[PDB]
């Protein structure tokens, strides 16, 4: 989450507490069908294959 | 700035705000020639001294 907002580019992280003893990453840009994003992972395959 | 970068400009004024930073660095700094026995009271001291 800090890694990423602080690029400050305009897509930033927020980390919801789900319920209890659980949290979820939740991330957002600015409005516009133009900021819709595409995202990928290099280097670890693991990491990829739950956030592309 | 503000509006566009702002962690950035976190970063370099205070980065981690004990070591790193602008200001950080100004703190010990300022605070080297405010100390007890500092440039300063070295000076006045002497001025003092030499009054005698």
């Amino acid at each position: 989450r800090d890694a990423i907002n602080d690029a400050d580019s305009g897509i930033a992280a927020s980390i919801v507490k789900v319920k209890e003893n659980e949290f979820q990453l939740v991330l957002t840009a600015n409005s516009g069908t133009d900021n819709t994003m595409k995202i990928t992972v290099e280097g670890d395959t693991k990491l990829n294959d739950l956030l592309a | 700035v503000l509006k566009d970068n702002t962690a950035a400009a976190r970063e370099l004024l205070v980065g981690d705000g004990k070591e790193t930073g602008i200001t950080t660095k100004i703190a010990t700094e300022v605070k080297s020639y405010l100390a007890d026995d500092g440039i300063i009271d070295n000076a006045q001291d002497n001025v003092n001294a030499t009054l005698k």
